[PDB]
């Protein structure tokens, strides 16, 4: 179950990665 | 739930106060307007800043 919640990715701070989600 | 960190805060207020704007400007002219009472926008637009 753990395992799983490993995949799961936080993105704070990540400019471009907001640009890219904001576009 | 879109964006993340001072972006899903500072984009969502900048469309939210830019359509409150555009809209209030709208019916405060719209009302002086069918009266035939002409103001220039500049002097709605600083009460509604």
């Amino acid at each position: 179950v753990d395992e799983l919640i490993c995949r799961i990715k936080l993105h704070e701070g990540d400019t471009e990665f907001w640009k890219r989600r904001f576009l | 739930r879109i964006l993340g960190i001072p972006w899903g805060f500072l984009i969502g207020a900048e469309l939210t106060i830019v359509q409150s704007r555009i809209s209030l400007v709208n019916k405060i002219q719209k009302v002086y307007r069918s009266q035939g009472v002409q103001i220039h926008n500049r002097h709605i637009e600083i009460i509604v800043r």
